[PDB]
RNA sequence: CGGAGCCAGCGAGUCUAACCUUGGCCGAGAGGUCUUGGUAAUCUUGUGAAACUCCGUCGUGCUGGGGAUAGAGCAUUGUAAUUAUUGCUCUUCAACGAGGAAUUCCUAGUAAGCGCAAGUCAUCAGCUUGCGUUGAUUACGUCCCUGCCCUUUGUACACACCGC
């Protein structure tokens, strides 16, 4: 409790100034002697959790990406989250995705964000908060999407979903209803006011419950591509979504549309 | 279709954000008395001939 | 099916000013293999006139 | 060559060795359709049967199909030696087999 | 296998001279392959 | 795919050993036999490489594109090849209908395509390096992104008040 509290205090000793000198980490902690502060900073620096910037007549301490997530783990110790860390499935551009587990033993997904001194951390924070709010907007509207657990300042911990992408999915039996689904869902996107331009094969994720009841769903992860309908180029974005669905269903599922697909002028009488 | 015939007389330098477009001073070919300032994408030496469409359009600067 | 594919070659080749390998498969009666046999056969008859000959494409002319 | 035209008389899809064969490809690449038989195998069989392989499989008489089947059940008697067959020097019998299409 | 000074790291195994790239540039001024271009 | 034409260069090669091999016969081949030449601008070597040129078969059809996977045997080096070292023959013929978010390199014989030679080499490359054959498009401008610096100096609030 206590060491994590003092590490939270020097976390709160970051939102005061720029690159923090040694005596501010001495005094913001407010600890007893030279021992705790100096040996803690040395434990940080040897684990690369802190770095020394010595700009003339001026010692200072430079926090890298390492010595933050513990506090996030402490922030997630508060919010009942992950206990065990590490299984690499997917190293993305603006996040690194890991498979983790709680005290309860259910596996979850840990997207750490790495987008120094304040701005790498803070822009990872803005990215995590923005994606968490977009996930909140999608789940509040009712879109079938993974359920968010938390957004530990810059690391998003969410659920794991049993799905595999459509590139390894040959076909299903109810192909025209799947086409009506992947038309009406982009219709629902235009009724939300947004167009997800990367509506590709690798986006769409299908969970598979049974083979008799047919009670399943979908997962759509296109977050840095959703564009409002008011922008300059949304017409052929919508048409690229529709036509990628149609060209995939012609190439893979060998299905041509008997009803005509919706245009942007069709969906202008929507939202 | 009005095919405007043009003459490069004076290059002004390299403009554009990427540093690709060229501001070109133009002697209009059919009528000598028109001197236009145009924007050309591509390699142009002195006393070359251009094919514009509008003699009346002039753009100040680019970014 | 011999007398209702073959003579349409003899109607169409004098019609078409240009007769080559794939402007004679295009009639959608024949394959691309036997088309060149019909080409050489019309060379021998004389309705097809040789312009130039290559092992992948051969240019001819009606008579 | 000479356009040799036939008033019908060809069948669209033949059936041989209990397997459907398309009577429109070359006879090598129409007998390649069945299992246990590839390109060079059908080629050498129809050369031992002296079949004109620039002729399609619709212009092929059933007597040559009988010749091809006779080379199927007798490859080693018609001067096609042991290197060319599927199962050479077996363990069950010690012989050379060419395992056919539906007999696998 | 280094048969000179037990220096397997970076043998130059070509032609059986078998000197490591550390000691090959020690003894580079004894053979004659030197810096021209 | 089936024939034909057959164009280079950098290398490299054996002793107190089995290196590079020409040629001749046998074998469908893998390979084997018998020798011969070269310690090298001499023999391998004119390394008759590949891509390329021409003519026929194919006819747009996951096709005669693809060759992954698997079966059968036969040979080669290695003491030992099994989780197959590898080479040869026939058969089995899968995903893959020009590819997303994003990513790399580059201005003339350069890119790109191609093979060859040398080191890894007891056997094989999809490993690395040099060589030669065919040979584009398009800039020859920019700091707009990416950064990298180089500086100019508004300055330290020279550490101030607070609410907290």
């Amino acid at each position: 409790t206590d060491d994590f509290r003092v590490l939270q205090a020097v976390e709160q000793g970051s939102r005061s100034h720029e690159v923090v000198p040694t005596p501010l980490i001495h005094q913001i902690s407010g600890m007893r002697s030279q021992s705790g502060t100096n040996r803690a900073i040395s434990d940080l620096a040897k684990l690369s959790l802190i770095s020394k910037m010595r700009n003339v007549k001026y010692d200072g301490y430079r926090l890298t990406y390492n010595g933050i997530d513990y506090l996030a783990l402490k922030t997630m110790l508060n919010r009942d989250t992950v206990y065990s860390v590490g299984n690499t499935i997917g190293v993305g551009k603006e996040s690194d995705i890991y498979k983790v587990s709680d005290k309860n033993g259910n596996p979850r997904v840990m997207k750490i964000h790495r987008l120094q001194g304040a701005n790498w951390m803070h822009l990872s924070r803005l990215a995590a908060n923005k994606e968490y709010q977009f996930m909140s907007m999608l789940y509040s509207k009712g879109f079938k999407v993974p359920e968010p657990f938390d957004n530990s300042r810059h690391i998003v911990v969410m659920e794991l979903i049993e799905g595999y992408p459509m590139r390894r999915l040959r076909k299903h039996k109810n192909i025209p209803k799947l086409y009506s689904d992947l038309m009406c869902f982009i219709v629902d996107l235009a009724n939300s006011g947004l167009i997800h331009c990367d509506f590709n094969e690798f986006n769409i994720m299908i969970k598979d419950k049974l083979e008799d009841e047919n009670d399943c769903g979908f997962v759509v992860i296109d977050f840095p591509q959703c564009i409002s309908i008011q922008h300059q180029d949304a017409d052929y974005y919508f048409q690229r979504d529709v036509d990628c669905i149609r060209r995939f269903f012609k190439k893979k599922l060998k299905y041509e549309p008997k009803p005509d697909s919706s245009m942007l002028d069709t969906e202008g009488f929507g939202d | 279709t009005p095919v405007t015939l043009a003459k490069v007389i004076k290059v002004l330098g390299r403009t554009g954000s990427r540093g690709g477009v060229t501001q070109v001073r133009v002697e209009f070919l059919e009528d000598t008395s028109r001197t236009i300032v145009r924007n050309v994408k591509g390699p142009v030496r002195e006393n070359d001939i251009l094919v514009l469409m509008e003699s009346e359009r002039e753009a100040r600067r680019l970014r | 099916l011999d007398q209702e594919k073959y003579d349409r070659i003899l109607k169409e080749v004098p019609t078409y000013r240009y007769v080559s390998v794939s402007v004679l498969v295009d009639r959608l009666k024949i394959g691309g293999s036997l088309a060149r046999i019909a080409l050489r056969h019309l060379e021998k008859e004389g309705i097809i006139k040789p312009i130039s000959k290559h092992s992948k494409q051969a240019i001819y002319t009606r008579a | 060559s000479l356009v040799v035209q036939e008033q019908g008389s060809f069948q669209h899809i033949l059936r041989l060795l209990n397997t459907n064969v398309d009577g429109n490809i070359k006879i090598v690449y129409a007998l390649t359709t069945i299992k246990g038989v590839g390109r060079r195998y059908s080629n050498l069989v129809c050369k031992k049967a002296d079949v004109d392989l620039h002729k399609r499989a619709g212009e092929l008489t059933q007597e040559e199909l009988e010749r091809i089947v006779q080379i199927m059940q007798n490859p080693t008697h018609y001067k096609i030696p042991a290197w060319f067959l599927n199962r050479q020097n077996d363990i069950t019998d010690g012989k050379d087999y060419h395992t056919l299409a539906n007999n696998v | 296998q280094c048969r000179v000074c037990s220096s397997h790291t970076g043998l130059i195994r070509k032609y059986g001279l078998n000197i490591c790239r550390q000691c090959f540039r020690e003894k580079a001024n004894d053979i004659g392959f030197n810096k021209f271009r």
